[PDB]
């Protein structure tokens, strides 16, 4: 039980208590991901408007 | 209507309370993988608690308290009992324990040798015992040097305690026995003990001066009859019960069953359930548990009591499964879901 | 004084800011027209309270926040409500139609369309800073927009601001007061592409903020605004060292130091004490040691989990109210002696304890009472891997039978998205798996 | 502001949807000339979705009627509210369908669709951010089966990524104007299959019991079901037309209720229904068993001989939420097994505060079931009893249809059926 780094101010306080010691994505890919997503988007309704011309 | 599913289909003591359960046109069981049940006969190894109590409006309830099996495992029990001050390392009613880690992997081997050589030296009798959780595996021997080499011959931990070489005999016969207790704890961990016991005896004479032979050394049910040649020979079954132990006792050593061993026997199971009750009760939980053990005892001559061990998964004696398990649905599972005596089991009263 | 900017991000989100803003208001003495009497600096300084609130020349302290969503019925709430004037329009982002629930709609089909306007608008946040600490970033698990708007704004944010820390406060999905069958999808989709980029993430389950709200504040049903109020309680305590003198958790970079030794495991759980009904006739005032010991009670936890079966990694507490550090030493003393607290053996077993002497302000007219003290512990535990667990297991559920996983792919999102997020959180359950088991 | 286009076509559809106006109206406080005579702010609140507001503070239904004969659409003009709707929004012709699905979609039709969706594109312009389109129709007949899909497939052309959302009578021997029904509702069927996102099945053949067998009437008429008809659109457009959390909107409706995109059939269910003990308080215990009940149910079908993929339950009125939540976690727990367990929390529930009118409180009932299968199965056999014999036929090939179009659309109902077999189990 040792208390370490205590510190004051008027308000408030804090401290330490030691009970036992031990033993990304580039802005380029991130747009490549949203326009692939758009792409297939665009595919699937490409597809559904070719389906209703016929 | 209340609803529970079943997940162990090889527990003959749940397959009895499910089968009392639908009888009383009350409860309906579900595929095991429902959530929407009330209770939960779950597995035995890795039993799911963490999606427990998170169904809107369900009260559930499981048959096995999470964290018990620190009470339930060779090793584990001996760690509870040696770092739990409540027990204490000078525990008087549990026999000098050892954990021994096989080579090939904290250990006590060291310690365990210092205390036998002590024993060695002062011409006492060095008998120890090494077993494991991985049994059916069970050596006897009066050598330490033959019990860590067994189980450097294995590959998981084992347990070396000391043998009782001074058991209570059974005569006639001059045979061994150990006394099965079947424990109840309900969710607001009230400890109910069975008020039937059964003696599981060997019908071999016990014989100290050859531990090769381990059939009268061993009461196992299964040991007796496969490589024991008097089975069923002095009781049915090698099973003895209380009744008839009880008038053993008052015509042999002009005692009582209460007396000379059953308020040691309620004193220990107290004592171990207790102990662990901070680190497993679910009385502030999102779910609630109750659980059967099996305590196993041993009895030596001078008529003292010593635990041998605790099943978290004990099966029953054939003539008393219609009676505990109905017990587990009347005290356990009623208690929380109600239907619309003189009791069989015993309450051990307790502080919380 | 370094700066803090709070993003919300659909209803969830937006709501739990307007609680916790309307919160921020009353400790620091701000009315709702943005007036501080207490503020000698007009129209300047670099107070504490400063790293939340701006200043303009006439003395309004505006949040330094960001409140977006893609419908505009929830933010249209706060455009006319008690607290409209703390904030100019620029910061009040509303689309016409959201994400419908659909991680992969948020995320890619309208987060495309939008996330360079709220980009712009942070960035106006940000000029405004002249030590900016990082975010603070609230949402939900289960909406279309809280799960995939937000993943897709901390995926810009690592690129905008790289040294930059940004912190989570997630809402967990609850059945009780959730009404999309697909919200295991849309948690475990937002955690996979969020794991990489968030530095500590505070999950509050709706289901034990209910439980609590019932139980503790007698409230038969609980409404967004009792569950929201009672989270901004504990929003508050945690944010509070940001925004007074002290000198623990002053900046975000300490949150990681002191609560995420390792950085995928990086979810504390939250307990906090005590939760008192103001229709009360008139409360016991509960001490130290009790208040304390409340901590390692599952009731008030966060999140409905046993710490009993796991190993802890760090422990905070912060106080709040009449609390001396003899009180604390003393109640952590008895409750070791107790309590089943077990720490991995590569961390030390000890508190870091703060003390702030204000004690917890209530709303006037809400359900919490006045009390003289209260704590909030932040404990990294690896019981709550128990909610990654459920939530996993809803999810396999489905998936199983790929049910509703054609409108992901109808928004453009492919079916290996789903496998790839779901391997994620297998191999994170595996991480608390190796620390918290023998 | 997301707005709602309502359509409606044919002698089925016209009648059920100028009674479904007329009950919303005056749920909304609005009167048949178009004002507003209300008392409470809930009614306006979401008011814009369904209604388009005017000079004078009037409300304009956003609805098209549509027709191949005047008849129908003569007796709403001249009907109880025939007056609140648009007078440009009238699109009919002179020649009538003959109950023939060819004369809706190929012929007849064709040559008055363009008209209608000219009025469709005028409405559909003027929303702030329009959800969608809901139809009224039946099945059965020529106009509303065969144009109303017509119609279908040439909006969704034109709005490809809004909701297609349908209220579909179909047809039943009990209640039947021709023979050739089962072959109208089962090329009807695979339009609807491809084209709209949810499909509130309505089975003249349940009409008819509930009328005959629970309200007691001797001799129901078509006012007595579309009464029923009324009731039910009302209580299942409630989380539209005012403030809620649940569904709301037609989007997280479909994704709530349709877990694969052919499986967008829905039972719909109303409670209470009370024969003239009209006026006993009913309870909530009392309200969620008769929304389960089978005989609620308005598609004819046994709940009981399938599963439940997805439901959406809708109370009305002044009750305790906490009771709503008791009871229906007591009917989810209690019948667990007609509930798919691969589909976790799939019963959604919520609460509107303003009852039906001549109501203290009600109950509307949504379910996604595998036991739909039943009507179409119903419709398939009736459909092949005629078709192996090819009668009737030449109604349909003499505007142009070939036999291989009836035995595609007998082959992809009977897909349909297969589809929803193997999730029921
Ligand atoms: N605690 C709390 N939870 C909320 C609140 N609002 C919504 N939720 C939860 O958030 C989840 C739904 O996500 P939302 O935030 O409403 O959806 P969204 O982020 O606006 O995204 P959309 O799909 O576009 O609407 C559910 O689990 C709700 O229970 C709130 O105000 N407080
Ligand atoms: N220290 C000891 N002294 C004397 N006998 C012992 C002993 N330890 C074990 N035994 C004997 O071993 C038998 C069972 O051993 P143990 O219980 O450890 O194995 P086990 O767990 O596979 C049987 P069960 O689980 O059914 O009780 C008992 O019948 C007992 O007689
Ligand atoms: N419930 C109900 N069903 C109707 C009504 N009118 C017609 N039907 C049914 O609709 C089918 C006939 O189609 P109908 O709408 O009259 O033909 P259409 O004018 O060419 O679209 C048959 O199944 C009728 O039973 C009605 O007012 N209510
Ligand atoms: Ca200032
Ligand atoms: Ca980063
Ligand atoms: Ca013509
Ligand atoms: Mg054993
Ligand atoms: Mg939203
Ligand atoms: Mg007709």
């Amino acid at each position: 039980m040792e208390v370490i780094e205590l510190n004051k101010c008027t308000s408030g306080q804090s401290f330490e208590v030691i009970l036992k010691p031990p033993s990304d994505p580039s802005l380029e890919e991130i747009q490549k991901k949203l326009e692939a997503a758009e792409e297939r988007r665009k595919y699937q309704e490409a597809e559904l408007l070719k389906h209703l011309a016929e | 209507m209340y609803t529970f599913v079943v997940r162990d289909e090889n527990s003959s003591v749940y397959a009895e309370v499910s089968r009392l359960l639908l009888a009383t046109g009350q409860w309906k069981r579900l595929r095991k993988d429902n959530p929407r049940f009330n209770l939960m006969l779950g597995e035995r190894n890795r039993l799911p608690f963490g999606r427990l109590g998170h169904e809107p409006g369900l009260v559930q309830l499981v048959n096995y308290y999470r964290g018990a099996d620190k009470l339930c495992r060779k090793a584990s029990l001996v760690k509870l009992i040696k770092t739990s001050p409540e027990l204490s390392e000078s525990c008087t009613w549990f026999p000098e324990s050892y954990v021994i880690y096989p080579t090939n992997l904290t250990d006590e081997r060291e310690v365990f040798l210092a205390a036998y050589n002590r024993r060695r030296e002062g011409r006492e009798g060095n008998v120890w015992i090494a077993k494991s959780s991985a049994g059916a595996g069970i050596l006897i021997s009066s050598e330490a040097s033959e019990l860590l080499d067994f189980i450097d011959e294995q590959g998981q931990v084992h347990v070396i305690q000391k043998y009782l070489e001074k058991p209570l005999l059974l005569e006639p016969g001059h045979r061994k026995f150990d006394i099965r207790s079947w424990v109840l704890v309900d969710h607001l961990y009230n400890i109910y003990l069975y008020r039937e016991g059964v003696l599981r005896t060997s019908s071999e004479p016990y014989n100290s001066a050859n531990f090769q032979d381990k059939t009268c050394h061993l009461t196992n049910h299964c040991i007796q009859k496969e490589y024991s040649k008097n089975y069923g020979r002095y009781e049915e079954g090698n099973e003895m019960f209380f009744e008839e132990f009880n008038q053993y006792l008052m015509d042999a050593l002009n005692t009582t069953l209460e007396n000379s061993i059953l308020l040691q026997i309620k004193h220990i199971i107290r004592s171990c359930l207790m102990c662990i009750e901070p680190a497993i009760s679910t009385k502030h939980l999102h779910y609630q548990s109750f659980q059967l053990f099996g305590f196993d005892f041993m009895v030596d001559e001078e008529l003292k009591v010593w635990l041998i061990e605790v099943n978290g998964a004990p099966a029953c004696a054939q003539k008393l499964y219609a009676e505990l398990c109905q017990g587990i649905v009347d005290v356990a599972i009623s208690s929380v879901f109600p239907l619309a005596p003189t009791s069989i089991f015993i309450k051990l009263h307790h502080h919380h | 004084m370094r700066e803090c900017i709070s993003i919300h991000v659909g209803q969830a989100g937006v709501q739990i800011g307007n609680a916790c803003w309307e919160l921020y208001c009353l400790e620091h003495g701000i009315q709702p027209d943005g007036q501080m009497p207490s503020d000698k600096t007009i129209g300047g300084g670099d107070d504490s309270f400063n790293t939340f609130f701006s200043e303009t020349g006439a003395g309004k302290h505006v949040p330094r926040a960001v409140f977006v969503d893609l419908e505009p019925t929830v933010i249209d709430e706060v455009r006319t409500g008690t607290y409209r004037q703390l904030f100019h329009p620029e910061q009040l982002i509303t689309g016409k139609e959201d994400a419908a629930n659909n991680y992969a709609r948020g995320h890619y089909t309208i987060g495309k369309e939008i996330i360079d306007l709220v980009l712009d608008r942070i960035r106006k946040l940000a000029d405004q800073c002249t030590g900016l600490q990082g975010f603070l970033v609230f949402h939900s698990f289960g909406g279309g927009t809280g799960s995939g708007f937000t993943s897709l704004l901390m995926e810009r944010l690592s690129v905008d601001y790289g040294k930059k820390s940004k912190l989570e406060f997630s809402i967990y999905p609850a059945p009780q007061v959730s009404t999309a069958v697909v919200e295991p999808y849309n948690s475990i989709l937002t955690t996979h592409t969020t794991l990489e980029h968030s530095d500590c993430a505070f999950m509050v389950d709706n289901e034990a903020i209910y439980d609590i709200c019932r139980r503790n504040l007698d409230i038969e049903r609980p409404t967004y605004t009792n569950l929201n109020r009672l989270i901004s309680q504990i929003v508050s305590s945690i944010t509070a060292s940001l925004r007074f003198d002290g000198a623990l958790n002053v900046d975000l970079t300490e949150f990681q130091t002191n609560l995420v030794p390792y950085p995928r495991i990086h979810f504390p759980l939250a307990t906090y004490a005590p939760v008192i009904s103001a229709e009360k006739a008139y409360h016991e005032q509960l001490s130290v040691a009790e208040i304390t010991n409340a901590c390692f009670e599952p009731a008030n936890q966060m999140v409905k989990c046993d710490p009993r079966h796991g190993k802890y990694m760090a422990c905070c507490l912060l106080y709040r109210g009449d609390v001396v550090p003899k009180d604390v030493n003393a109640a952590i003393a008895t409750i070791k002696t107790k309590r089943s607290i077990q720490f991995v053996d590569w961390c030390p077993t000890g508190f870091k304890v703060g003390i702030n002497y204000q004690p917890p302000t209530v709303v006037p007219g809400g359900d919490l009472a006045k009390v003289q003290r209260a704590v909030c512990m932040l404990s990294n535990t690896t019981a709550i891997a128990e909610a990654w667990a459920r939530l996993d297991h809803k999810f396999d559920l489905m998936y199983a039978k790929r049910a509703f996983v054609h409108w992901y792919v109808g928004e453009g999102m492919e079916e290996g998205e789903f496998s790839e997020a779901r391997e994620d959180m297998a191999a994170l359950e595996k991480d608390y798996e190796e620390v918290g088991v023998d | 502001m997301r707005e709602i286009v309502h359509i409606q076509a044919g002698q089925c559809g016209n009648q059920i949807g100028a009674k479904f106006w007329e009950v919303i109206s005056d749920e909304h406080g609005i009167d048949p000339t178009g004002s507003y005579h209300g008392d409470s702010d809930l009614q306006l609140e979401r008011i814009n979705v369904y209604y388009n507001e005017a000079t004078g503070n009037k409300y304009v239904p956003r609805a098209i009627l549509v027709d191949l004969e005047p008849g129908t659409m003569d007796s709403v003009r001249s009907g109880p509210f025939g007056q609140i709707f648009r007078p440009d929004n009238f699109v009919f012709g002179q020649s009538g369908a003959g109950n023939n699905w060819a004369k809706g979609h190929y012929t007849e039709g064709a040559e008055l669709v363009d008209s209608v969706l000219d009025v469709v594109r005028k409405e559909s312009e003027s929303c702030d951010c329009l959800q969608g389109f809901q139809l009224t129709h039946s099945l059965g007949g020529g106009t509303g089966s065969g144009m109303g899909t017509l119609l279908i497939s040439k909006i969704r052309e034109e709005y490809p990524d809004r909701i297609m959302n349908t209220f579909s009578v179909m047809p039943s021997p009990k209640v039947s104007d021709t023979v050739v029904e089962p072959y109208n509702a089962t090329l009807s069927v695979h339009q609807l299959v491809e084209n709209t996102d949810e499909t509130y099945c309505i089975d003249n053949e349940a009409l008819y019991d509930i009328c005959f067998r629970t309200l007691k009437l001797t001799t129901p008429t078509y006012g007595d079901l579309n009464h029923l008809v009324s009731a039910t659109m009302s209580g299942v457009t409630t989380c539209l037309r005012f403030p809620g959390q649940l569904n709301a909107d037609l989007r997280k409706l479909a994704v709530n209720m349709v877990p694969f995109p052919r499986l967008h059939f829905f039972m719909p269910g109303f409670a209470p229904l009370t024969s003239r003990q009209q006026y006993r308080a009913l309870t909530v215990p009392e309200l969620t068993q008769q929304m389960f009940d089978s005989k609620n149910m308005m598609a004819a079908c046994d709940p009981r001989h399938g599963r439940y993929l997805t439901v959406a339950a809708i109370f009305r009125g002044r009750m305790s939420m906490k009771e709503v939540d008791e009871q229906m976690l007591n009917v989810q727990n209690k019948n667990s097994s007609y509930f798919v367990e691969w589909i976790p929390n799939n019963v959604k529930t919520a609460v509107c505060d303003i009852p039906p009118r001549g109501l203290k409180m009600s109950a509307t009932f949504i379910g996604n079931s595998t036991a739909i299968q039943e009507l179409f199965k119903r419709i398939s056999e009736q459909f092949t009893a005629m078709f192996r014999r090819k009668a009737f036929l030449h109604w349909y090939t003499g505007e142009g249809m070939d036999e291989m179009e009836f035995t595609e659309a007998e082959s992809n109902m009977n897909d349909l059926v297969s589809e929803y077999q193997q999730y029921q189990d």
